[PDB]
């Protein structure tokens, strides 16, 4: 048993659990977030820009969380901490 | 209280409901059109 196939396999499980928790926490953040600018736009056809501005602050914040994460399993899975 | 329509003319946002708002609402605009009513008669009269 090749200690390096268990770190690695370890690494593999965990980048992946990184990606399920980033995807879940990014779809779920952006469709809340459009789902209030639908319902804004909605409500006012001439919201438009005005709700695209708090709408790009959101969608930005969770996109952060999200590639930060992806950034973390690339970390996992090609430099893998503890390796050897 | 017979219904008027046409075909048409951001929507309005009512709170808590339409339906609640239109019902509180009938009985305001009937006072109101039975006090028109009742000023006209006063300019009539006199």
């Amino acid at each position: 048993l090749d200690p390096n196939a268990i770190i690695t396999a370890g690494a593999l499980i965990g980048g992946g659990l990184i990606m399920g928790g980033g995807a879940i926490g990014a779809g779920i953040g952006d469709g809340i977030a459009g789902n209030a600018l639908i319902s804004g736009i909605a409500r006012q056809p001439e919201a438009q820009g005005r709700l695209f501005t708090p709408f790009f602050i959101t969608v930005g914040l969770v996109e952060a969380a999200y590639f930060i994460n992806l950034a973390f399993m690339a970390l996992f899975v090609f430099a893998t901490p503890g390796l050897q | 209280m017979e219904v008027e329509y046409v075909g048409e003319v951001t929507l309005y946002s009512f709170e808590p409901d339409p339906e609640t708002l239109f019902d509180a609402l009938l009985p305001r605009y009937i006072a109101t059109r039975v006090y028109a009513a009742l000023l006209e008669a006063a300019a009539s009269e006199s």
